[PDB]
Order: structure tokens, then C-alpha cells, then sequence
């Protein structure tokens, strides 16, 4: 109830957090 | 990407082993280092 | 990257195919042990009771 | 997908798995505390209570509790004498002719014991006695401040106190209607915002509820929430009883208690409405605030 | 001065990242003290009563 | 390279030494061995 | 080079196949140690009981 | 080729200092062998 | 070439300071000796 | 050129100050001298 919930919601939270990780691999890949 | 997979799923894989092991260990339910 | 499959060939590199035995082995073993292992954890005493 | 389905998995094992969850303890007098296993209370002594009970009609020579039957008297006192320091029955109490201490019957235990029912039934009557109605009528008696222990109870113990200073104590040598204030004052430096501070997170610490339960913290000088004058009065509550009872002109003087300032902690003991505290109507009519 | 130069293309790419990453931080401490945390000073209760000191007082 | 090789052996000794002092550390804890005054 | 037999010449360079020979012999050994060190917490004292 | 050697030595020392330190730390502040007034 | 000879003076003679150190101050806090009012 | 001689001045005579001064320090706020009304 209250914590299948709690946890599904930081889920959408970390996936917040997911872009930034995105543009910083990409960068590092893209520049040898 | 073929890494990125492997990655991931090791990831998760160990996280979910230790989340489950410390379930069960603190649950108290088994009779497992001394309870 | 000649050694892998026709069917297949689009999607894995060579050096990519021989990784990928590496894991589908490993996951088979593993397997067979979380089976064993679970039967041993029910044969002690039942979880769902 | 296969996220989701772990989690599931998860949830089922933990659910499955995990012992089931706690219902509250009840007792037909204390709010949160029982003495269920009487063990403690030794089996012969039962016995012979049993006796004086059925024995004699009246309790001869009974200082105080002066409205009671011998039966009544023993049930009490294995309830909640008994039971509130879960000592012995004869831990002061002789097997016969226990009216008065002979042979040292554990002398000097038995007038403590009684000077700590009136101390009850005085800190009952003049301060438990406020704002009665939406608060409930729990009043003090044996198993609060005592928790099951005899003797060599801490009011301050390890575990409270992570970010205080462990010289620091509840400052109870001030006026308390108001003496703590700091807001605005212009006389005062960051040093007394820091004794306050401490203050006021022992107060957080020892009831269960946060730093919102009576406070507004828009503006903290405000009185709106009403849960602040019941803390004036206690706050008066323990500074009379420290200053009464634990130190009457120095802790060697008259001192009872062994010099142990009550804490604000040993009797909440982490809630609001203490454990210890006995339900209305449980408390014989002389230790209750209305007698 | 402090003996590095970060470059012309190097400065941008520390901006966006910075200004990024605050936000996400916070949105995550209120998130959490909300569900899962009542207050924040029993959170370091932990830190004394680590092993390599828990008995040296 | 699918895998560099030392990247391989660089996440496997830090997984197992990790894995290592939390085990100890748990059972060290747990207090059901009589080890070290117990 | 050219150290390393046919079937993983694709993986391996040749230096990164001496090391590998390195980690399985410690690997080997260090499973050997750990399940006779396993055998002795036992007798000592089980766990599961 | 592989693994400079240097990086070996290094990470090898320092964890090793390391370890030596945090052992000595536990077994003394554990208070079970009577050294250094205990 | 490899291996400055210089770097390993100076991290021998900043380990040997402060292990010295380290050890002189545990020694004297322990108040096991009797030195300097104890 | 192997060791410039004028880096070793610098240290020492950085690490004999700062060593000068933690001792007077710690000899002062021990108090077992009776020095400088003590
Ligand atoms: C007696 C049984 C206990 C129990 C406690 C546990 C515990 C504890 C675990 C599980 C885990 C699992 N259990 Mg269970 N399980 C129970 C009840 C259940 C029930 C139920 C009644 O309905 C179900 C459906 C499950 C289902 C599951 C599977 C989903 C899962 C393992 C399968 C896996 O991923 O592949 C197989 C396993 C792998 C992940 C792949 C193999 C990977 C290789 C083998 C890695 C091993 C390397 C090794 C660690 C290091 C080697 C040393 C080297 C030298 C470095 N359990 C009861 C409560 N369950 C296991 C888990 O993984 O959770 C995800 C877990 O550890
Ligand atoms: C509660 C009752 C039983 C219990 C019931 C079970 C059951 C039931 C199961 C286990 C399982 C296992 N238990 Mg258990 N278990 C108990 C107590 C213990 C104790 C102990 C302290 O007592 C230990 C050490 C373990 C340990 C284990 C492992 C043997 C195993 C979990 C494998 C896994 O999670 O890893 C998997 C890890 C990952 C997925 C990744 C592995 C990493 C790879 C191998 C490393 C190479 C990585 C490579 C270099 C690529 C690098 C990638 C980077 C990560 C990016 N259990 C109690 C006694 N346990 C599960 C198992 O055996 O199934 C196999 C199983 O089903
Ligand atoms: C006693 C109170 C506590 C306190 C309680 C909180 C609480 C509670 C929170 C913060 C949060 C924040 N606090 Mg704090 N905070 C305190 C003390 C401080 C101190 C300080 C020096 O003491 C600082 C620097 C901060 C700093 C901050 C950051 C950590 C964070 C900023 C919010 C933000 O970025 O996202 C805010 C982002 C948005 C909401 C903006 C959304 C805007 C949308 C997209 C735009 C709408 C368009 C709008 C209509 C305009 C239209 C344009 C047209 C022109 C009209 N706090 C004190 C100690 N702090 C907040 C945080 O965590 O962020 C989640 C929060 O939850
Ligand atoms: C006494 C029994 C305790 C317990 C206490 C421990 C403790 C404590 C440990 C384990 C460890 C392990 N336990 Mg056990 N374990 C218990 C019950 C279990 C159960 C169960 C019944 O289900 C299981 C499945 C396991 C399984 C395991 C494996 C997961 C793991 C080691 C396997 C392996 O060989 O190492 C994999 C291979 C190796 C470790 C390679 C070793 C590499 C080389 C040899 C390391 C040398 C280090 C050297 C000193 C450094 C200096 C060398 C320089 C050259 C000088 N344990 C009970 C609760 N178990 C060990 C762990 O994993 O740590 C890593 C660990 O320390
Ligand atoms: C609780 C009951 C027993 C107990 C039960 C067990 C059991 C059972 C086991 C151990 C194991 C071990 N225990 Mg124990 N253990 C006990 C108490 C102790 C005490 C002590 C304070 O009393 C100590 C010091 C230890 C120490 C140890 C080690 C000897 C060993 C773990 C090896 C490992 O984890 O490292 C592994 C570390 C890594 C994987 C990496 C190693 C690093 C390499 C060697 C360094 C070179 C790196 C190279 C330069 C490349 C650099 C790479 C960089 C990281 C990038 N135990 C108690 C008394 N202990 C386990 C063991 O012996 O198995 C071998 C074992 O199975
Ligand atoms: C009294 C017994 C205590 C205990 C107290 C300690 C303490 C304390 C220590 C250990 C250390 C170790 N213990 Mg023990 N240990 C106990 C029980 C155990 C148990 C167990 C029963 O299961 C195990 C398996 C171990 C195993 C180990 C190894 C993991 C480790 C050292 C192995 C090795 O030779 O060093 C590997 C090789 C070396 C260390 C190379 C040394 C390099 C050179 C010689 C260092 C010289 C330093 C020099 C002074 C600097 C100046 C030199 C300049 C040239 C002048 N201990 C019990 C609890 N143990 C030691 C540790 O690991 O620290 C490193 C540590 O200090
Ligand atoms: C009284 C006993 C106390 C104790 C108190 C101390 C104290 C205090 C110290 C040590 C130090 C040491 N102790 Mg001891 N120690 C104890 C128990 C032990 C035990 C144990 C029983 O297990 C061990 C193994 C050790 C081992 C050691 C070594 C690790 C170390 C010095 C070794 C060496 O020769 O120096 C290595 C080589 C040298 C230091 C080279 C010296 C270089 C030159 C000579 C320095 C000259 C300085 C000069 C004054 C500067 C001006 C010169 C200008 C030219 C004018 N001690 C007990 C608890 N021990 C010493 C330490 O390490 O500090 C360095 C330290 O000060
Ligand atoms: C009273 C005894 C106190 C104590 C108090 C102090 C105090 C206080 C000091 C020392 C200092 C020293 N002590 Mg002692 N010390 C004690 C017990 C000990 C014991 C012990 C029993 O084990 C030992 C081994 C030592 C050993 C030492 C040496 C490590 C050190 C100075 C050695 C040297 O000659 O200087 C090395 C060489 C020199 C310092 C060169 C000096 C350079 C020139 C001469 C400096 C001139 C400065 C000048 C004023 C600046 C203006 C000049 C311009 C031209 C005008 N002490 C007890 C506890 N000890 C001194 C320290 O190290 O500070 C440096 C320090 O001040
Ligand atoms: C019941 C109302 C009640 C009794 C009865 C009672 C008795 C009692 C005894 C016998 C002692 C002394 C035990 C010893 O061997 O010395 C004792 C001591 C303390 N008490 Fe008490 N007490 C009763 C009620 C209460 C209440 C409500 C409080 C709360 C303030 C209280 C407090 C104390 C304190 C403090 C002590 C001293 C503990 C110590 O460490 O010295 N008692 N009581
Ligand atoms: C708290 C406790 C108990 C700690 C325990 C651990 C302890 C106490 C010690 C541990 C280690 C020790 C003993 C460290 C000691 C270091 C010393 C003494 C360094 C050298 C100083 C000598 C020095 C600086 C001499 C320097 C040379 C100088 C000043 C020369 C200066 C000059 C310069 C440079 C010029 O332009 C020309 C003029 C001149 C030549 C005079």
C-alpha cells in the first residue's frame, strides 16, 4: 500500500536523474 | 549497445539479491545466526 | 566479424558473440543452483505455510 | 518490465516473509504498560496475602489511603505497588504486623514508599489538573517513573542526548512562565539561542511528535496551537518537583530520590500520554487529583 | 591564478552540469524526508557507535 | 574490444574486497560467534 | 602476439593473456582456502543449528 | 603492456597501510586484550 | 627513469613524520605512563 | 639538478618551525609547569 507506492514513486525520481547521466557519457564518449 | 545491457543487468541483478537477503535475514523468520 | 550466424549477423559483432556464450553459460548455471537452492530453503521449512 | 516484476517479486517475499505487524498492549489501567508476568512477585507471599485480606476487615494503622478495605488495599498494592517497581511482595513489607517496621522488616523502604504516594497525590492534585476536558484524565501514579524498576533508574540516559553535550541538563533553576524566551530581546547573544535551542530539542525528543506540535513555526513567540500551556505547567510541575522533593536546601538535608532531577524524559519516555500514566478511574481516590 | 585554465568549451560544459544537478538533489531530500525519515538528527545517530571508536571514550 | 580485460579484473577485486568486509562486518556484529570477547 | 590459442584469439591481445593465467590460478587457490576455512567455522560452531 | 607495474605497487601499498591501520584501530578499541591500561 | 628517486624520499620521509606522530600522540592520551602529570 | 638545494631549506626550515610551535603549544595547555600562572 503506503510503501509499493512510496518506492514506485522514487523510481520516477531516479528517472528524473537519468538525463543528465545521458549528456555526460555522451560527452565523453563523442570526445576522444 | 551490448555493455550497456550487461551492465544494467548485473546492476540490478546484485541489488536485488542484496535487498532480498537482507529482507529475509531481519524478518527474524528463519532461525539463522542465532534466532 | 564473419563467425557469427546468417540470422544473427545484422546485430553482433564477432568479438560480441563469444561474450555472449560467456553469459548465456553463466546464466544456465546459475539457474540450476537457485533451483537447487530454493528446494533446499523449502525441504527446511515452507515459506508459504 | 522486468523492473516492475522484480519489485513484485520483492514485495511478495518481504510481505510473505515478514512477522506480522504489532497491536497496541491493553491493560485495563495503564495506557501502554503491563506487569502481566507476576514471576516477579514471589508465589508464598501471594499466599500469605491472601490471608491478611480474608482475615481482618479494616487496615489497621494506614496513614494515608484513608478511604479503603483491607481487600481493596491488597489488590492495589500487588496492581500497582507491586507492580510499578516489580519488586518483591516482601521487598518492604513483613509477613506479619507490616502496620509498622519491626526486626527490619527492609526498614527504611516503607516510609519512602509511603512519602512517595503523597508526593504522587500532591503533584496529582495541584498540577495534573489543567485543561482537563479534549486532554483526558491519565494521572500519575507508581509505574510512571519507575518502568518496571526498582531502584537506579536513569532520567538521562545514553541513547537520548546524540547531539547534546552530555554535561548538559533541563535548566529548572528559572522562573518558567516565560523566562526562556529569546525573540527580539536585544539583551541576549547567540549563546542563550543555543542553550534554548537544546531545550527545545530535548523537549522534541521526549514527546513522540515533532517540532510542530506546539509551535507555529511562522512566529514561535505565538500561543495559537494551545499544546504550549500544558507544557508551562509542566515545565512549572518539574521545577516543583525538583525543587520540593529531589534538593529541599541541598540533596543531603531531607533529601529523597537520591538526587535525581525528573528529566522531562523519564516519565513521556518518548510519547505524549506517558505509558505509565493510569487510565482515568484506576487510581484509588486520595492519590487522584480529584479526592 | 590557482594555476589552471579550464578552456572556452570547458566552462559551459561545468555550467549546465552544475546548474543540473542542484535541483535534482533537492527534489530528491524532500521527496525523501516526507516518506521515510521523521527527523534528520536521529538519521546520524549511527555515525558515533562506528566500530573503530565505539569504545576509545 | 567488447571488454577491456582490466576493466574486468579493476570492478571484480573491488566487488570482491567490498564483499568481503561487509560479510565480516555483519557477522562481526551479529554477535553469535563468541569472537573478540562475546 | 599470436600466443593466444585460435578460438579466443578475436578476445584476448597476447600480455592480457598471462595475467588472466595469473587471476585463475589466485582464483583456484583462493576457493580452495575459502571452503576449507568454511569447513572449520562449522565444526567450530554451525550457523543454521 | 597491459598494467603499468608502478600502479600495481602503489594501489598495493596503500590499500595494504590501510588495512594494517584499521585492524590495529578495531583490536584496540575493542578492549578484549588488556594493553595500554585495559 | 621509471621511478623517481625523489618522490620515494619525500613520501617515505611524510609517512615517517606522520606515523611518529600519530604514534606519540595515541601513546601519551592512552595515560598509561605516567608522564607529564599522569 | 637531481635535488634543488633550496627546496630543502624551504621544508626544513617549515617543518622545524610548525614542529617548534605544536610543542610549545602542547607543553603550555597541558599545566604541569606552572608557567604563566599555573
Ligand atoms: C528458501 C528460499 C527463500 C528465498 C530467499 C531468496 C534469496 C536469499 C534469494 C532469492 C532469490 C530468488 N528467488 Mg527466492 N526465496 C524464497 C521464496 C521465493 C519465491 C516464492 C515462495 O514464491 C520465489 C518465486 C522466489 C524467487 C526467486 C528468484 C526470482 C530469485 C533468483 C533467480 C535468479 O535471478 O536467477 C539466478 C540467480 C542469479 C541472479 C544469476 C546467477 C549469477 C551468478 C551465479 C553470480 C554468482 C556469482 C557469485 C556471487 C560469486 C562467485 C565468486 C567469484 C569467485 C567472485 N523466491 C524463500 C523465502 N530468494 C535470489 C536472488 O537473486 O534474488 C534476485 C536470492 O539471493
Ligand atoms: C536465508 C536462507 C539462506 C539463503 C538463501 C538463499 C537462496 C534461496 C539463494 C541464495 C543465493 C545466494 N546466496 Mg544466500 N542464503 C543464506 C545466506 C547466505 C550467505 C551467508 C552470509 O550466510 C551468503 C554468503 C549467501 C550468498 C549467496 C550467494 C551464494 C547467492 C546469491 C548470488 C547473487 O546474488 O549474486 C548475483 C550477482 C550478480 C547478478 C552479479 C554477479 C557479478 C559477476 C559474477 C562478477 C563478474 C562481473 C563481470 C566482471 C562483469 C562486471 C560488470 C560490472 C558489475 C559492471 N547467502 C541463508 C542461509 N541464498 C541465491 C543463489 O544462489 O542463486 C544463484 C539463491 O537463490
Ligand atoms: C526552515 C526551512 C529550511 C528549508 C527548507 C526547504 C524546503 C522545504 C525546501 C527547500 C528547498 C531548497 N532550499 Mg532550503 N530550507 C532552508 C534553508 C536553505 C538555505 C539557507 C542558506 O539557509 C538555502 C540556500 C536553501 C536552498 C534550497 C535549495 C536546496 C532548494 C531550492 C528549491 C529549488 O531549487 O527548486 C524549486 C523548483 C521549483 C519548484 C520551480 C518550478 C518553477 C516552474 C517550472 C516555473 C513556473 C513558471 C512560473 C509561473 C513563472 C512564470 C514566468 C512568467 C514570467 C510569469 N535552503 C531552511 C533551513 N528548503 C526546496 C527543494 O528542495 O526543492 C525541491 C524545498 O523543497
Ligand atoms: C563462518 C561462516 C559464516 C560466514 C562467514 C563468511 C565470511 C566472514 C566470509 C565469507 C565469505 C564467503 N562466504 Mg561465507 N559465511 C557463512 C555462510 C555462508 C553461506 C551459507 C551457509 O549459505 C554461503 C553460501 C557462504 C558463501 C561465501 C562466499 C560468498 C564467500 C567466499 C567464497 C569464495 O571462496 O571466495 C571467493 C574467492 C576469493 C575470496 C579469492 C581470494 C583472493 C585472495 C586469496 C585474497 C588474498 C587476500 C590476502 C590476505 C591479501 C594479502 C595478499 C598479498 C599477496 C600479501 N557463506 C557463515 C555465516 N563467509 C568470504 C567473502 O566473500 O569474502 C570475499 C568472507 O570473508
Ligand atoms: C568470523 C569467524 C572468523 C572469520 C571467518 C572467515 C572466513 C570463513 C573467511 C575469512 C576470510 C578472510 N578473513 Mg576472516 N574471519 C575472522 C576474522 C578475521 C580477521 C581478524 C581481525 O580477526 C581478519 C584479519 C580476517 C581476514 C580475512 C582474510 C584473511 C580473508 C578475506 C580475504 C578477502 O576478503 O580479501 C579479498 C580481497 C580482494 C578480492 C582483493 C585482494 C586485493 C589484491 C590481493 C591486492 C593486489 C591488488 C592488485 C595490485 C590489483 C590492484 C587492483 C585495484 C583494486 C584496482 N578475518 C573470524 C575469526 N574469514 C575469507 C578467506 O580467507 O578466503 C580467502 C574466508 O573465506
Ligand atoms: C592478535 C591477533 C588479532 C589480530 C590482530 C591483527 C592486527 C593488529 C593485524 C593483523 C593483521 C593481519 N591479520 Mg590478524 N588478528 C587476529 C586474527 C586473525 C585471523 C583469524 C583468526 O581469522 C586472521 C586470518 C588474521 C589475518 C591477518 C592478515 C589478514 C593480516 C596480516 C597478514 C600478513 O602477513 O600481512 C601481509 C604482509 C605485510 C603486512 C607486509 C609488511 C610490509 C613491511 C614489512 C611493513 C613494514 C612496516 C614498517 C614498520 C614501516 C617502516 C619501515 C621502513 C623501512 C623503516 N588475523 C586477532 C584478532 N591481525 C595485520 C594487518 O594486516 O596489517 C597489514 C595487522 O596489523
Ligand atoms: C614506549 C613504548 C610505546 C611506544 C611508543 C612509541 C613512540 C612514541 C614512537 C614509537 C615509534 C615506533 N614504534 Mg613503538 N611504542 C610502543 C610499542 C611498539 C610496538 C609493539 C609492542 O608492538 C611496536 C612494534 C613498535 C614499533 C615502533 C616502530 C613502528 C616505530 C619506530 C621504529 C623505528 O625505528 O623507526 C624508524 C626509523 C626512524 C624513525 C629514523 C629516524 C630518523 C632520524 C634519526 C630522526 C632524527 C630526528 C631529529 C631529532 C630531527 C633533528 C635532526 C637534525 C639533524 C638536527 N612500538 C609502546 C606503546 N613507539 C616511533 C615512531 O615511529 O616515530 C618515527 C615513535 O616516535
Ligand atoms: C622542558 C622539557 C619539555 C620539552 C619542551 C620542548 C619545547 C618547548 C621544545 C622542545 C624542543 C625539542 N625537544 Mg623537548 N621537551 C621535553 C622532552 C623532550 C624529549 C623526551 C624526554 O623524550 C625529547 C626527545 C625532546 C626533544 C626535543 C627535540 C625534538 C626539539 C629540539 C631539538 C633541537 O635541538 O632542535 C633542533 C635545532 C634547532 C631548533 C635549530 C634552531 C635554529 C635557530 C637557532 C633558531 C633561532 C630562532 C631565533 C630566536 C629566531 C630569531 C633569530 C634571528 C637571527 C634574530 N624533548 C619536555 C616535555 N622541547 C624544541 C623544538 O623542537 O622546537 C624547534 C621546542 O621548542
Ligand atoms: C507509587 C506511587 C510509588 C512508590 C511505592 C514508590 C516507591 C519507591 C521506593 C520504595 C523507592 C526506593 C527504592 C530503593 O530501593 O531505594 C523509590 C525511589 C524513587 N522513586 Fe518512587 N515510588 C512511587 C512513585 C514514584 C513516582 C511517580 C516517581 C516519579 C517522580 C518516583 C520517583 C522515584 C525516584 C526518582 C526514585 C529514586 C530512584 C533512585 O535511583 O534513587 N516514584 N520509589
Ligand atoms: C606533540 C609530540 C610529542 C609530537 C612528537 C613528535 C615530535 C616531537 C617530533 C617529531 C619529529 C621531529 C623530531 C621533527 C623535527 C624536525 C626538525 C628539528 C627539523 C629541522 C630543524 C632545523 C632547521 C629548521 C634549521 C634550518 C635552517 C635554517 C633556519 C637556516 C636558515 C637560513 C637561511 C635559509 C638563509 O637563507 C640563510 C641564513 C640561514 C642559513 C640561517
Amino acid at each position: 500500500m503506503n510503501w509499493i507506492v512510496a518506492t514506485f514513486m522514487l523510481m520516477f525520481v531516479l528517472v528524473a536523474f537519468l538525463p543528465l547521466v545521458v549528456s555526460l557519457a555522451y560527452t565523453w564518449v563523442t570526445n576522444p | 549497445e551490448f555493455r550497456t545491457s550487461v551492465v544494467v543487468s548485473t546492476l540490478l541483478g546484485l541489488v536485488m539479491a542484496l535487498l532480498i537477503h537482507f529482507v529475509v535475514l531481519s524478518s527474524g523468520a528463519f532461525n539463522w545466526l542465532r534466532a | 566479424n564473419d563467425l557469427v550466424p546468417d540470422q544473427w549477423k545484422p546485430l553482433f559483432n564477432n568479438a560480441q558473440w563469444l561474450v555472449h556464450d560467456i553469459v548465456v553459460k553463466t546464466i544456465y548455471g546459475g539457474l540450476i543452483i537457485a533451483v537447487i537452492a530454493h528446494v533446499l530453503c523449502w525441504a527446511w521449512t515452507p515459506w508459504i505455510r | 518490465v522486468m523492473a516492475v516484476a522484480s519489485i513484485a517479486i520483492f514485495w511478495w517475499i518481504f510481505y510473505t516473509i515478514t512477522p506480522a505487524p504489532a497491536p497496541p498492549l491493553q491493560n485495563p489501567i495503564y495506557v501502554n504498560y503491563t506487569q502481566e508476568p507476576t514471576d516477579y512477585i514471589s508465589a508464598e507471599s501471594l499466599a500469605a496475602m491472601n490471608a491478611y485480606i480474608q482475615a481482618n476487615p479494616q487496615p489497621q494503622a494506614v496513614q494515608v489511603l484513608k478511604g479503603m478495605t483491607t481487600a481493596q488495599i491488597s489488590a492495589y498494592m500487588v496492581a500497582q505497588v507491586s507492580g510499578g517497581l516489580k519488586v518483591d511482595c516482601s521487598y518492604c513489607h513483613n509477613i506479619a504486623n507490616f502496620a509498622q517496621q519491626d526486626g527490619y522488616p527492609n526498614a527504611a523502604k516503607k516510609v519512602t514508599a509511603r512519602k512517595m504516594m503523597l508526593m504522587s497525590a500532591d503533584l496529582n492534585q495541584n498540577y495534573t489538573a489543567k485543561l482537563p476536558a479534549s486532554v483526558g484524565g491519565y494521572q500519575i501514579t507508581c509505574a510512571t517513573c519507575h518502568n518496571g524498576k526498582a531502584a537506579g533508574l536513569e532520567p538521562y540516559p545514553i541513547e537520548i542526548m546524540n547531539t547534546l553535550p552530555n554535561d548538559w541538563r533541563l535548566p529548572l533553576e528559572l522562573d518558567y512562565p516565560g523566562g526562556l524566551v529569546v525573540t527580539g530581546r536585544k539583551d541576549v547573544s547567540n549563546h542563550e539561542v543555543e542553550q534554548n535551542q537544546f531545550a527545545m530539542y530535548h523537549m522534541n525528543v521526549s514527546m513522540g511528535q515533532g517540532c510542530t506540535f506546539c509551535h507555529n513555526a511562522r512566529y514561535f513567540p505565538s500561543y495559537e496551537i494551545a499544546q504550549k500551556n500544558h507544557s508551562i505547567i509542566m515545565l512549572q510541575m518539574t521545577k516543583h518537583i525538583q525543587e520540593t522533593y529531589v534538593a529541599p536546601g541541598g540533596r543531603i538535608a531531607d533529601g529523597i530520590m537520591a538526587g535525581k532531577s525528573p528529566s522531562c524524559w523519564l516519565c513521556h519516555q518518548g510519547a505524549n500520554i506517558p505509558p505509565g500514566a493510569a487510565k482515568p478511574g484506576q487510581v484509588p481516590a486520595v492519590l487522584s487529583s480529584t479526592p | 591564478i590557482l594555476g589552471y585554465s579550464i578552456g572556452e568549451i570547458g566552462i559551459h560544459r561545468v555550467a549546465f552540469w552544475t546548474g543540473a544537478a542542484s535541483v535534482l538533489f533537492s527534489n530528491l531530500c524532500i521527496f525523501l524526508s516526507g516518506t521515510f525519515v521523521k527527523d534528520w538528527n536521529a538519521f546520524w545517530g549511527f555515525w558515533d557507535k562506528m566500530p573503530i571508536w565505539n569504545g576509545v571514550g
